């Protein structure tokens, strides 16, 4: 079993890895945005800060708190 | 328990798998 | 100042060192047996290849072959009592 | 272009060992190359498919093949806790007397490696009890994948 | 009137160093300067170590351009001397590089028709579509 | 097994002589 | 071949042309612009890649943008 | 031009020139990166002293039964050791040595015009792909004697009887490598038809 | 230590996410360099201008993904693999005991599974677990290998391969034998490419080591 | 400055000389273990590798109070051929005896010490201008990379020299001690047993650790 | 006086005349080798170069190879053996060094002496000149290993 849970959630981790990085491959090159003026994919780009600045406050929230405590039970 | 005659059937069966590869990799690359 | 620009050789100091002027300093008593014994093979890939696939076949023809193997678990090898684990 | 990497110009002269790195690394990315038409490119993946389709069936035959030559099951199918499943044999050149010995672990003669894979109740919950289903087996995925 | 040719003009004083020439020079281009000089004193070489520049024109064989400008660059702005240089390859036949105008390029100059411009501000260029498939180097050939 | 003497014939040739001969015509063809 | 193009927004202040080190960059006059000056690049050969172009534009948005192309003995820069 | 038949196309390599050529190069060893007609030879000095070799296993088994398997190994004449090599050693070099060195400066025809050693030359040179083909045929049989010793060990005549004897049970296809050699019969009927389908559907 | 734990996983999945959800989104362009739509997709920076750009493009983006996507499944794959130990052991108080500070990872489940791997080689003889005693050391002497190329940047082994090709150049008998492909330090983005196939291949085969030969040791 | 190539390509040398020779004779010890075949390990009982010389240095020293040191009570300290000394039941410093494990070590010591001269030296030297950036020395002693250009200059000053060495020191030095601190327990301290003299780790270094296994 | 000197004129050359550079001695002895020669032909070189290092290289197989204890002399041709496969190994590589750099059409590249004089290019540059030496190599690469062994059971 360890050496199978192992192996699917690895092999998981790559293909997401690949998933975003040909989301930017696509971002790059092959995007439209004349033919996507006002699409649900130009209002992202929109707004990109917000979905940024917020992931970095979720990202820090659990950074502080949850190392903060495992250090505080040391 | 597998009989011997069976193996090199199997190991020459493969032996046209390797064949029909490089047939498409020629043709492939040959483009 | 140096120039001599007609000859770009002497510019450069490519010039080879070591190499001698001096011709065959070597016995004819022994040079007309090997002379001859080294065009035998002279050809690009039809000889090469004899290195690769002829040459090679020894690893194939004494690796299984002659029963010199020493700790093979190819011949010699598991010949003691196999180890089991704590369970099965 | 004539040398190494065919398919692209900038890369085919180079003097340089870039034009090798590039040359395997730049290969599968097929939207750049000398002229990719829009048609063209699809062809090479569409067939690329067939080859990545084609080496899993092989990658599958081995495993079928070698547990039902260089493994036990039947062994292990009569005590599937009380016995090791066991893969392919291992081969060195490179052992002494005790390191051979000491693998030999399983119910083979010589050493092997005890499977951790996991494939090989797999077999057994679908169910075959035989080293022929497994060689019956691992011949189609073999002729399958031609 | 900009072109000249390589007449003789010696070779600043030096003990020799590592660098220096190879075996491109053998097979491949190399560059020749060509300055004047008024008292004698040392420079640095860009070679490694240091050499002594004669009492007027002098010439040396550098391994690139690269190298060449960083030794024009040196007596221009500190001795105050201008300089010009060349490209030699084994061929035998010797180019004039650096300013081919007559001028160096920093100072303008009329007669210079240049080239790889765009009459676009960059935020109006292309974007990566519009070239596809089509292909051009980039989206600012288009 | 029945088969044993196979191991010894071929990883030599695939451990040793095919990374033989692909390592020389895979050489050749970098430079042409 | 390196790439490197120019664009309108050049004030002509020549700071480009005083940074290539293999000397690509040269002024060619011009009508528009304040100093009536525009740079321009008639060696892509020799462009190294330096970009000592674009930290030289006191343009807000650069007026040399350097573009990399391949790399040739040259704008490998090899003495080898 | 019957050409093994594959169907139409030979590769340029082989057009029939050479003599007995059917025009089959499967591996493109037939071309000319060094040279080509040197296989022919290869080949010839191959078929030719392939084809005088069944000759003697062939009629041993007929007359005395030392059986060329069996055959080399029972005899009183070797004389201590290296005498009974060494003496086979010197005379096959010396004059093969001439045609060796010889025929691959003295002319590419391997002792055809016949100067070291003088036939009739009656018949001379037409027909000669006659021989090269009379011992081509041989040699393929001569890989038989080897299996007929291997798979079964009687020998060539004594297998002959059998199938004789038993037309329908002496065949390879029930002993051993019969299983084998019956799916490279099946493989092989397709074969023609992959080498054409390069030409007609492409 | 349930709690505790899938926090950090929480964690490394945002952070993952943070930096790929940003590679996407300035893929076309940011305040710094806002040309990225033109300048390629993998490409080594802007040059150390107007700042110093450095791993500025949406390659160099996702590149610092991976080293979180090796925590995040890190965390997960360790914390799977010691939840089970106990209970395979049977025994539930090594966990929800131990497992709020973050020494008993350390030193209980880190302390105990080390043991049966590194006696494999142990000089008084060969365990059958040997095989992964020296894969184990394989692993961190790759993951070692990978900080070469992560760390240390290419400018300085373009000098030092200068002074070697002037070496084999200029030394004799090795005249005679020249290089047809003139030998560059590798690209900027070739090494890190390189450097994160050794970080990840090293990362790999220590934990696939340690879990095997751990349950293969102790057999739960 | 001017042979300077000389003296980097040489040095540049010795370093990947002793890198195989050095390290990787561990990596000779580690597989034949692995393999089960110790007759093969350098070690004390297989294939010698013993530091001659340093050996032959502490015999001289042991005999030095007779006649290169006439003058004495005795030699200058006990690591060399003296006998053991004790206080509270604790071994003050007994003599060393260098084994095989100890001469593969110094060369690893030897090995770094060369890498991270290879670095500073490199540093100084091309500190100026390197043959691949003429004018390095204009960019001042403290700056990033050039350019992308030439295949990229990253990390080319002699600032950035200095950032690579602090790594070689930090691992040169760093098994400066574990050779230390694991050879001074294992061949001097721990408690003085009487009979036994029985160390901290019971005097396991030279069988110990050959190979990096141990 | 100053004994160190730049190579031969020229300064601005990378390499510069040292005491193993140019001197009597170092200028004879490397010259003397069957290597920088350029009157001797390139077969004749092979069967001199490669019958040495067939010797030196059996060494260390013939000595410390993985069995180094057989009652029948086996410990020697186990090392005579292998050590006539870097025999056989380096004939692939040198031969593969020819078809890379020398063009069968392309003539010699080699350069002309010391001095002033221009003499006759290493007759050793193209693939002619260059497989004649790697058969040259294995004709004596050969004959080092079995002298070897001669060497090793007798003498
Ligand atoms: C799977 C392997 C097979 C099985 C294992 C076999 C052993 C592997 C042996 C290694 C063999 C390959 C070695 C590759 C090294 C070279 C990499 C390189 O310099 O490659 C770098 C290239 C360089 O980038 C390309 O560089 C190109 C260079 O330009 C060239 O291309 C231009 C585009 O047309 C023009 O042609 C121009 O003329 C020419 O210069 C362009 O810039 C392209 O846009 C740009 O993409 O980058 C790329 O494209 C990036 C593509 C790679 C993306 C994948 C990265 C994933 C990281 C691995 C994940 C960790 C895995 C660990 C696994 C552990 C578990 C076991
Ligand atoms: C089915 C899935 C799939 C497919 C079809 C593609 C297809 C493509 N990807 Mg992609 N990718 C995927 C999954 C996939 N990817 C995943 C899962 C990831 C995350 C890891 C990525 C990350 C990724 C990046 C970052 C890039 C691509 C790029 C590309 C394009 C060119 C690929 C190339 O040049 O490779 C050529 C072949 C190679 C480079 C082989 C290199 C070998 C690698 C480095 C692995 C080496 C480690 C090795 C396994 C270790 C062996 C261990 C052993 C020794 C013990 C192509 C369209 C590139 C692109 O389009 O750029 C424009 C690009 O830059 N992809
Ligand atoms: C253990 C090592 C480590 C740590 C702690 C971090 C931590 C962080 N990384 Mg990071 N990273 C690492 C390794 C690490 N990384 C590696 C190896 C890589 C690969 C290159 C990356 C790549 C990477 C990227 C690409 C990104 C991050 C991001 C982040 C942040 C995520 C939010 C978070 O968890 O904040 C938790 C913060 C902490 C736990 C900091 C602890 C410090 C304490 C709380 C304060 C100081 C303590 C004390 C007072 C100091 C006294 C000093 C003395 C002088 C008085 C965070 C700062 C992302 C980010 O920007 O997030 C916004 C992001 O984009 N990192
Ligand atoms: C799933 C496995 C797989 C498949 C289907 C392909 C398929 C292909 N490869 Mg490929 N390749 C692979 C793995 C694979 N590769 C690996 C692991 C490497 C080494 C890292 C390479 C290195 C490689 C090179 C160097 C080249 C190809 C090329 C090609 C194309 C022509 C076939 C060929 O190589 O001849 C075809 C798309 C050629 C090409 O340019 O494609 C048109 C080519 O030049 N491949
Ligand atoms: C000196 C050290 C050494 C060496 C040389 C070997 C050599 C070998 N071991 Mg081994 N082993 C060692 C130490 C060593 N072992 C130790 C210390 C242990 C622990 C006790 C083991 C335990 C062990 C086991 C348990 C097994 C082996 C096996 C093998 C064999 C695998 C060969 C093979 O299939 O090649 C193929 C190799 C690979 C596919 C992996 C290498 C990947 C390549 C290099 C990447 C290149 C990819 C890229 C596309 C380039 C293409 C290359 C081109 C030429 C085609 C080979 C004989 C196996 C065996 O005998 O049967 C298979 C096996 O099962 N070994
Ligand atoms: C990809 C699947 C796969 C893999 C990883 C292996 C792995 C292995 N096989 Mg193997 N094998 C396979 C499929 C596979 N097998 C199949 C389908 C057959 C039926 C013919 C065999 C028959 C076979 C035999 C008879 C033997 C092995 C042996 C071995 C071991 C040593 C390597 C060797 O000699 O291979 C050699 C294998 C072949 C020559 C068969 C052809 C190669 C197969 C089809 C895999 C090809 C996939 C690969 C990606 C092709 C790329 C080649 C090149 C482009 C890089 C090793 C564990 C040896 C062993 O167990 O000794 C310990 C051994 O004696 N194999
Ligand atoms: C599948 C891969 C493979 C295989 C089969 C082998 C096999 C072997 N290795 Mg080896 N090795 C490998 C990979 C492999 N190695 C790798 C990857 C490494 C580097 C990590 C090493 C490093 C290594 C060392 C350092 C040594 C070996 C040795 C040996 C030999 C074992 C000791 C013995 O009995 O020799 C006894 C051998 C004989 C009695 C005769 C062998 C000679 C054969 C029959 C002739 C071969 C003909 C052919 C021309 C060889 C060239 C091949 C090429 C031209 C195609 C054996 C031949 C030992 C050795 O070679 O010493 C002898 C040894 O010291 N190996
Ligand atoms: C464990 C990680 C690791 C390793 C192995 C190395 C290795 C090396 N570094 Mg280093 N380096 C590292 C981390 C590492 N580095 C890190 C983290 C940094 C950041 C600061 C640096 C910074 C750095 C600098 C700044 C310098 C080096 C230098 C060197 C080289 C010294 C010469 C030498 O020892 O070669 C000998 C090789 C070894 C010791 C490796 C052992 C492998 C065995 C013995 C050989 C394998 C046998 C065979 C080939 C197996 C393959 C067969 C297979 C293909 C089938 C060497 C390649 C220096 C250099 O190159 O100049 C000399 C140098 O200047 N490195
Ligand atoms: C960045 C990029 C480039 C350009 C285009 C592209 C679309 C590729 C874009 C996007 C890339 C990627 C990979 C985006 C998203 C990836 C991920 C993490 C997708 C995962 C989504 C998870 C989802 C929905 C889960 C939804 C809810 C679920 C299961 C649970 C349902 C249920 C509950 C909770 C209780 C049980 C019963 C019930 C009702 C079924
Ligand atoms: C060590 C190092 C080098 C030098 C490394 C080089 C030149 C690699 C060459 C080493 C040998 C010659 C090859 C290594 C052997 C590999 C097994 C080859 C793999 C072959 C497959 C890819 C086919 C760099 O060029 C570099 C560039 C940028 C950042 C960091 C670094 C860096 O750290
Ligand atoms: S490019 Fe930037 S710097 Fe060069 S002239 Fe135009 S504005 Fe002044
Ligand atoms: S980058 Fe190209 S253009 Fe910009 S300065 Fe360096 S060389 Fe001149
Ligand atoms: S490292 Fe690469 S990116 Fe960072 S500055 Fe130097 S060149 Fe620009």
């Amino acid at each position: 079993q360890a050496s199978l849970y192992t192996h699917h959630q690895y092999i998981a981790g790559f293909m997401l890895c690949g998933a975003f990085a040909h989301g930017a491959i696509f971002f790059i090159r092959d995007y439209d945005p004349v033919a996507n003026k006002g699409n649900v994919l130009a209002r992202i780009l929109d707004h990109k800060e917000a979905i940024i600045s917020h992931l970095s406050w979720v990202s820090l929230f659990l950074g502080f708190h949850t190392l903060g405590l495992y250090v505080h039970n040391d | 328990s597998i009989s011997e005659s069976q193996i090199f059937i199997a190991i020459f069966l493969a032996l046209i798998n390797g064949f029909l590869a490089l047939r498409l990799g020629s043709t492939l690359y040959n483009s | 100042r140096y120039f001599d620009l007609d000859d770009l050789e002497n510019t450069l100091g490519s010039w080879d060192m070591y190499g001698q002027e001096d011709q065959k300093r070597y016995p004819g008593l022994q040079n007309e047996f090997f002379e001859r014994a080294g065009e035998s093979l002279t050809r690009r890939e039809a000889i090469r290849s004899v290195l690769f696939l002829g040459g090679g076949g020894a690893l194939l023809a004494w690796g299984a072959k002659g029963a010199s193997d020493v700790t093979l678990p190819i011949t010699v090898g598991p010949q003691k009592g196999g180890e089991k684990g704590p369970k099965g | 272009a004539t040398k190494f990497p065919k398919f692209s110009q900038g890369l085919a002269q180079d003097p340089t060992t870039r034009r090798i790195w590039f040359g395997v690394a730049t290969a599968h990315d097929f939207e750049s190359h000398d002229s990719i038409t829009e048609e063209t490119l699809y062809q090479k993946i569409f067939a690329s498919h067939f080859g990545q389709l084609s080496i899993i069936f092989l990658w599958t035959s081995g495993n079928l093949f070698h547990v039902a030559w260089q493994g036990n099951f039947e062994a292990w199918v009569q005590d599937p806790l009380h016995i090791r499943p066991i893969a392919h044999a291992i081969w060195d050149p490179h052992f002494g007397q005790s390191a051979v010995e000491a693998f030999t672990r399983g119910g083979a003669s010589g050493p092997v490696n005890i499977a951790t894979s996991g494939v090989y109740q797999w077999w057994y919950t679908i169910g075959m009890r035989t080293n022929q289903d497994l060689y019956q087996g691992s011949v189609f995925l073999s002729i399958a994948a031609g | 009137t900009p072109p000249q040719l390589d007449p003789n003009t010696p070779s600043p004083i030096f003990g020799g160093s590592t660098g220096g020439l190879l075996r491109k020079a053998q097979v491949e281009e190399f560059y020749v300067i060509t300055w004047e000089a008024k008292k004698e004193q040392i420079f640095e070489m860009p070679t490694g170590g240091a050499a002594i520049m004669r009492k007027g024109p002098n010439l040396l064989k550098l391994a690139r351009k690269e190298q060449c400008l960083a030794l024009t660059t040196q007596l221009r702005t500190k001795f105050k001397t201008d300089a010009c240089f060349y490209r030699v390859f084994p061929s035998g036949e010797v180019q004039y590089l650096h300013p081919k105008d007559g001028v160096y390029p920093e100072k303008v100059n009329a007669g210079r028709e240049g080239a790889n411009q765009n009459m676009r501000s960059i935020g109006e260029n292309v974007n990566p579509i519009k070239v596809k498939f089509t292909g051009k180097i980039g989206p600012f050939d288009v | 097994m029945n088969a044993a003497y196979l191991p010894s014939i071929f990883v030599p040739l695939v451990g040793l002589v095919f990374p033989a001969i692909a390592m020389a015509s895979a050489f050749l063809y970098i430079e042409k | 071949s390196h790439n490197v193009k120019i664009y309108d927004t050049c004030i002509g202040c020549t700071q480009c042309v005083r940074a290539c080190p293999t000397d690509v960059l040269e002024m060619v006059p011009w009508d528009g612009c304040k100093a009536k000056q525009i740079a321009s690049a008639p060696r892509t050969e020799d462009c190294v890649g330096c970009k000592r172009c674009e930290t030289a534009c006191p343009t807000d948005f650069l007026s040399v943008r350097v573009y990399l192309g391949a790399e040739t003995t040259r704008s490998m820069g090899l003495a080898y | 031009r019957p050409m093994w038949y594959p169907g139409a196309t030979a590769p340029k390599h082989l057009d029939g020139s050479m003599l007995g050529d059917y025009g089959y190069d499967p591996l493109d060893l037939g071309a000319n990166p060094d040279s080509l007609a040197w296989f022919r030879e290869a080949e010839l000095m191959n078929g030719r002293y392939a084809m005088l070799g069944v000759m003697g296993g062939a009629f041993v088994n007929a007359f005395g039964l030392p059986n060329w398997w069996e055959a080399g190994a029972k005899v009183d004449v070797p004389i201590s050791l290296g005498v009974l090599i060494a003496l086979e050693l010197a005379i096959f070099a010396v004059f093969e040595y001439k045609r060796y060195e010889g025929f691959k400066k003295t002319g590419e025809c391997g002792v055809l015009s016949f100067m070291p050693f003088d036939p009739l030359n009656m018949r001379s040179e037409e027909n000669k792909l006659k021989e090269l083909k009379n011992g081509r045929l041989a040699m393929v049989a001569s890989v038989g004697f080897i299996s007929q010793y291997l798979v079964t060990g009687k020998g060539p005549v004594d297998n002959l009887k059998d199938h004789i004897v038993d037309p329908l049970h002496n065949n390879i296809y029930t002993s051993s490598v019969g299983n084998e050699v019956t799916v490279a019969i099946v493989f092989a009927a397709m074969w023609p038809m992959f080498a054409e389908a390069k030409k007609a559907l492409g | 230590g349930d709690f505790l734990v899938h926090h950090a996983i929480a964690l490394g999945l945002h952070t993952t996410t943070l930096i790929l959800v940003k590679g996407a989104l300035d893929a076309r362009g940011s305040k710094l360099m806002p040309d990225k739509k033109d300048f390629g997709y993998s490409f080594p920076c802007d040059g150390p201008g107007r700042g110093g750009t450095c791993d500025i493009s949406a390659w160099d983006a996702f590149y610092l993904s991976v080293f979180w996507m090796l925590n995040t499944i890190g965390w997960v794959t360790f914390y799977w693999h010691w939840k089970h130990l106990g209970i395979w052991q049977g025994n539930v108080n090594q966990f929800n005991e131990s497992s709020t500070y973050l020494m008993g990872w350390l030193r209980d489940y880190l302390w105990l599974n080390s043991s049966q791997l590194i006696n494999g080689y142990n000089p008084f003889g060969m365990n059958s677990l040997s095989v992964w005693a020296w894969m184990f050391l394989f692993g961190h002497l790759v993951y070692a290998t990978g900080f070469m190329f992560l760390i240390s940047w290419r400018g300085y082994w373009q000098e030092l391969i200068e002074t070697l090709a002037w070496a084999h150049e200029r030394t004799p008998l090795a005249n005679l034998v020249r290089w047809k492909d003139k030998p560059v330090a590798l690209s900027i983005v070739q090494a890190r490419l390189v450097g994160l196939a050794h970080f990840s291949v090293g990362y790999i085969f220590t934990y696939a080591a340690f879990l095997i030969a751990s349950t293969s040791g102790k057999f739960g | 400055i001017r042979h300077r190539d000389a003296i980097i390509s040489h040095l540049n040398w010795v370093c990947i000389f002793l890198g195989f020779h050095s390290f990787g004779l561990y990596i000779h010890n580690d597989t034949m273990s692995a393999l089960g075949r110790p007759q093969d390990m350098f070690s004390d009982t297989t294939i010698q590798l013993q530091p001659i010389f340093a050996q032959w240095i502490q015999s001289i020293h042991y005999a030095a109070p007779q006649l290169t040191a006439p003058t004495a009570s005795a030699a200058t300290s006990l690591t060399w051929g003296g006998d053991i000394v004790s206080v509270g039941g604790k071994v003050a410093m007994m003599p060393i005896s260098l084994g095989t494990s100890d001469f593969m070590v110094h060369h690893i010591h030897a090995f770094t010490i060369h890498v991270t001269a290879l670095i500073l030296l490199k540093g100084v030297l091309y500190s100026r201008s390197s043959r691949l950036i003429p004018d390095k020395a204009n960019l001042g002693f403290r700056f990033p990379c050039d350019g992308p250009g030439r295949g990229g200059t990253c990390q080319v000053s002699a600032w950035d020299h200095v950032f690579l060495g602090l790594f070689w020191m930090y691992n040169s030095l760093s098994i400066v001690i574990f050779h230390f601190s694991w050879k001074m327990q294992s061949d001097v301290w721990g408690t003085v047993s009487e009979s036994g003299v029985s160390h901290i780790t019971g005097g396991n270094f030279a069988n110990s650790a050959n190979a990096i296994n141990g | 006086k100053q004994v160190i000197q730049p190579i031969n004129g020229d300064p601005f050359i990378g390499m510069l005349e040292t005491p193993v550079t140019s001197a009597p001695i170092v200028a004879g002895f490397l010259s003397n080798l069957p290597a920088y020669r350029t009157g001797v032909s390139p077969l004749l070189r092979g069967v001199e170069i490669g019958l040495t290092h067939g010797f030196l290289v059996a060494g260390p197989f013939i000595k410390l190879g993985p069995l180094r204890d057989a009652a029948g002399g086996a410990a020697e041709t186990a090392g005579c053996l292998s050590g006539a496969l870097l025999v056989i190994i380096l004939t692939a590589c040198l031969t593969i060094y020819g078809q890379a750099t020398f063009e069968d059409d392309e003539p010699q590249i080699g350069v002309k002496t010391l001095s002033g004089r221009d003499i006759a290019r290493d007759p050793l540059q193209s693939a002619e000149g260059w497989n004649e030496f790697t058969s040259g190599w294995l004709v004596g690469g050969l004959s080092g290993v079995a002298w070897a062994y001669l060497c090793t059971q007798f003498l």
